[PDB]
């Protein structure tokens, strides 16, 4: 994807985050485990949320067919009729594949653009203090329990 | 001492498609298309359809005699007629306007029928021999029930002078027709007169019609056609009619009790015994989808119809195998 | 010592629309939707409407007694008339294809009406006569004052043959009409001749009317029946009249001084003594946006029409709190 | 947004930035203020420039209504004509709609983008020169003086 | 030492638009639309168009005597017609339901002509001196060579009463017309009677037709008309005439052979002696593109036409000076 | 463009890089040349193609114009289908001119982004072990052979 980061140097998901879209795994002597970063999910969830409203309702506006007749000296316009309400319903099923066709595109990278910038985000906090690893670890230069690993997730490291 | 940023995975098997790239697995989707419907000719919102089956709209307003199951209809919510309706224009001929007719139809949920001109108000005129074998009734020659085919009586046929004014405060379909004979000894034979005309106006309708004798072809073993005229007879207006023969007069018009909006769809289904709040020709619809793909032509609250075999929207991101 | 990368707020108030976030505060926007119209009737670059008001288009072509504001009309930009005016067709009756009669007026700007047939030309038929109390001016019964409600002289309606040829370069639009009586009576009272016709004539044109008796509601007081007919003869085409009763001969026909490019706008609105570059039934348009969403239907340099209530682009950047 | 920068690692914009859409503050003995960076302003001035004479023009090209009158026994050719009038009308009502909508989108993230960009350059040119506070600023660990910070501004530090 | 990373420049020129930019140089780009065509007429995979030149398809149809050439076509792949045919209605007149008959034409690949009614075949009437000057052949005064303009034998003219039923499997295209006269004298000279009708059924038909008398200008020197009708003789089914003057009597009659997929292009070129997947009305063409921009009217394998001057992909990366 | 590399902080492409749109240039004591990452390059070659494939397929469903023909007083009603024959054509080139605008932007960023990501992986390998340039290239603080060199392309440095 265009950020790089799902599937790119984040090889893959994590079936074991059941709680959140993004967040951390943590390594040291106390043990190991998965926390959700509340923050990025919750706007991820708005953002998708809305997009999917404003698709539907950008949507609510179509073109309907009626039901028209017409006997049988009045064929041009019977014709007329029937290639005006075809023509309308191509309009719209191309919008409709179109548009989900972008936004599907548009959905993905969002994800991964959350993924980078949280990345992004802990690698800044870091700094020098732990190497960092390539694919989306980072190795304390330090000891580092579980209360200095709950710093990194709040953003009061150092 | 490790810290590593990372992404959801599932089970999930989902798939979408973006312009780079079909079949994306994706954690998460929402699917917008709906791709079902029960198959059934349902109520719409309880107020049932008007099912002709056999009957056509012509069939049914001029009071074909095979037609019975609807000389008092209650208000619809939509129609169905068939794509060739066995029962139409039992004896042979024309209706004139008749598409227009059913536009209009498509903006009425309720008619009700009245008497205009009684059968027993015909002195002069035979009303009771009007008949043929191209619209029979339990074995016998029978006629469209809301007109009469008026006769001579006693080898006279005296010009008609009637008139009917719509007291009523609904709009009025008044129908009527002419009879175009075979030759001239059935014009003498039926009416008397050898030329003849029908004149009609209200205080728009200013019409003249004269029999047509031609030799055509015997369609339900009969030669002779009837062609049909209707009008709407605007609140406070009277309809005159003139004739020296070939007139089908008015017995029964529908009053135009209510508007509006229903539909005349075509199919060839049954009643389903089902409720529903949206309808298509094919069966009911009920979803929350925004979409659906069964027919273009519905009525009732309605998703909005496309082509597409399938439209699924992400909301999670790609999954990982 | 410190640098900083930074980035422009402002007190920016404006707001923009995206697909995952409505109303985001931006630096800058620039709205492409023209919401305001002044709400009159007014000049198109200079040029001023045909305001009909009360008069329709047939009560103006056909000379309605009622409608001499426009005996003599100016070129026009476009044409204004209300959804019903009074001033139609004063003697009750019909204007044949006047739907694609007033198409043909959408591509005209002027008019100019010039004599074909002259009242002082008809020397064995009563010209002066030919009026009737459906049609009133200044107290008195008058008619249509460009066509000849023609009667008979001391009892004898003598064929008529009349041509006129288009010695004009332009096109011309020649009226004329027929009388529908209440009753044989009367047909022998105003035509003598009981059985009666009038065939027109041209290069393409085949026409025979023949007048149609029926007993019919009295509009403006009157039962009997104008039917209007019309053509457009070429040049170095001739017209042939021949009739022998009920007939509504041409006094006057317009010739076609000018194409193209005009609209019959519906409206209830008066002239608003204003000039503008583009008009719609509601009023004027004065902008340079691209969008607008006052009326569909406009005429001069207009913005493309759309059914938003609001169109504002993004140019700044999400201004911040 | 999409690119990190824009009310993400930069918290908030600078009322105090007037002459440009993105540039510098700097912070010294000798004092401090704003700076605009020039050149990327004005990529972005004729970026969205052209976009909006783009939106615009590709707009010019719609559905015109015209005036067209049925009698009283025309009501189905009437009926089809206010419905493809109308069916236009809707069509070129969502695609204006749509891409307002669409382009926003992209306008805003193109800031973000420019302002990321920016950001970017100057971290590559003081390396390991200055410590990378991670809101936008870094902190010289050499006294930096006006000509100094010109320096960093014309990418000629080092 | 040193490792880079850097991307791919090269010769190219081929640009691209975008939102935000236009005219972006790109190394690599695909364009998606046909700008180009042969500019002839040519046969549609394998099959030769039915080109009409100076004939039209009434003149066609009815057997104009300059459009010989099609006395008998084979199938063709498309029609071609002019703007304005030289050879249509020699004798002057209307083609009654033209389009819609048109309209029918486009759905049909093959006609097949066979006589219905021998000219020998008429006893009582002069078939042989039904000609005029307005349509000439090889200098001698001729008539349409599918119908005939029957005439009074002997100073009579006696009731026609002719019948012809569809043997065929397919469909026929049955044709015939109504002559009308100058005056009351011409009426005598050709017909004898006064008054006449012709009287057309079938299963469906039920037509009266009355000559209409006037006076008109001279259309190819002649102020005579001709009124052409037609039908779809369905099989099985049987048409009978009934006429006692005026009548222009079917003598050959055209097999509905096949369908379908056909169009009726107007254009100016002749034939191309080429051949095509698509063609229009400017020309054939030959691509592999999805788009082209050459005419909004085509027949075969066609790219989708749009209205641009311009549609190019980028597919490779902004290339650098 | 969005993702700063092309004609960003990588100023120009390189004519001498041939089998491939993406790679690499080295540079030391035994020479220097042009390799192509055949695997970000291949990846690219997918996208755009399937891209391609999906503008067209999504336009194969378009109005056709039909010809009809009208008496002189049908004029309304030729006047009705020249309307909507137009109207849909304009809706179809709207469709198609804007389709190849917004994916011809989409196409350019995304080998932006496909840029960009190369480098960021180059550069989560060489670590503190080369200077970063700010310019594309990397300088190696050892020296570096060419299987060290070939190391490097392979993404088993370290
Ligand atoms: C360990 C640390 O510095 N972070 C603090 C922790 O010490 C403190 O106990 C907690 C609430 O008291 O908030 C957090
Ligand atoms: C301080 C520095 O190195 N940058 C130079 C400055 O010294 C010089 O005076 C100026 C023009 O002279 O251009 C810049
Ligand atoms: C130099 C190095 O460490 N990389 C290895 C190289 O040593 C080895 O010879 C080659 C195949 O043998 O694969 C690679």
């Amino acid at each position: 994807g265009l950020f790089g980061a799902i599937a790119g140097f984040i090889e893959g998901g994590w079936q074991g985050m059941v709680d959140g879209w993004y967040g951390y795994h943590h390594s040291n002597e106390q043990g190991s485990g998965y926390a959700a970063d509340k923050e990025s999910t919750q706007k991820a969830i708005d953002g998708v949320t809305n997009k999917v409203n404003s698709i539907i309702d950008k949507m609510n506006t179509q073109f309907e067919a009626v039901g028209r007749e017409f006997n049988n000296l009045e064929r041009r316009i019977e014709n007329l009729n029937k290639k005006m309400e075809d023509g309308f319903l191509d309009v719209w099923t191309y919008n409709a594949e179109l548009l989900v066709l972008m936004e599907n595109e548009r959905t993905l990278d969002f994800h991964d653009s959350n993924v980078k910038n949280l990345y992004d985000k802990v690698r800044l906090q870091l700094r020098d203090n732990a190497k960092e690893l390539g694919n989306g670890c980072f190795e304390f230069y330090h000891k580092c329990d579980n209360e200095c690993m709950e710093s990194v997730r709040n953003g009061t490291y150092d | 001492d490790q810290i590593c940023i990372g992404y959801h995975a599932n089970n999930s098997t989902e798939q979408v498609d973006t312009i780079m790239e079909k079949n994306v697995t994706v954690t998460h989707a929402q699917d917008i298309l709906e791709k079902k419907h029960n198959g059934k000719l349902c109520d719409l919102d309880g107020v049932k359809p008007l099912i002709l089956r056999d009957c056509s709209v012509a069939g049914w307003l001029l009071g074909n005699p095979m037609c019975d199951e609807f000389i008092n209809v209650p208000e619809w919510s939509y129609i169905v007629e068939k794509a060739n309706p066995v029962n139409d224009l039992c004896y042979p001929g024309d209706f004139n306007d008749y598409e227009e007719l059913k536009h209009l139809l498509s903006r009425i949920n309720h008619f009700e029928k009245i008497q205009i001109i009684p059968k027993s108000s015909w002195s002069s005129h035979e009303a009771s021999l009007g008949v043929s074998s191209a619209c029979p009734y339990q074995g016998k020659s029978s006629f469209f029930r809301n007109v009469v085919w008026l006769i001579k009586k006693n080898s006279t046929y005296p010009t008609i002078k009637r008139s009917y004014n719509n007291t009523n405060q609904e709009d009025l379909l008044v129908l009527w027709g002419i009879h175009h004979p075979n030759d001239a000894a059935e014009q003498t034979k039926l009416y008397q007169n050898p030329t003849t005309y029908i004149s009609v106006g209200t205080s728009t309708l200013n019409q003249r019609l004269v029999p047509r004798i031609a030799t055509r072809s015997k369609v339900n073993g009969q030669s002779g056609r009837m062609e049909f005229f209707w009008t709407i007879l605007k609140p406070n207006d009277a309809i005159n009619f003139e004739s020296n023969g070939n007139f089908i007069a008015p017995e029964y018009a529908y009053k135009i009790v209510k508007k509006g909006d229903s539909t005349i769809m075509k199919s060839e289904l049954e009643y389903g015994n089902c409720n529903t709040k949206c309808q298509t020709p094919m069966g009911a619809i009920n979803s929350s989808m925004p979409f659906h793909n069964i027919h273009p032509l519905t009525i009732g609250e309605c998703p909005k119809y496309v082509k597409s075999n399938r439209l699924v929207l992400a909301t999670g991101l790609r999954n990982s195998p």
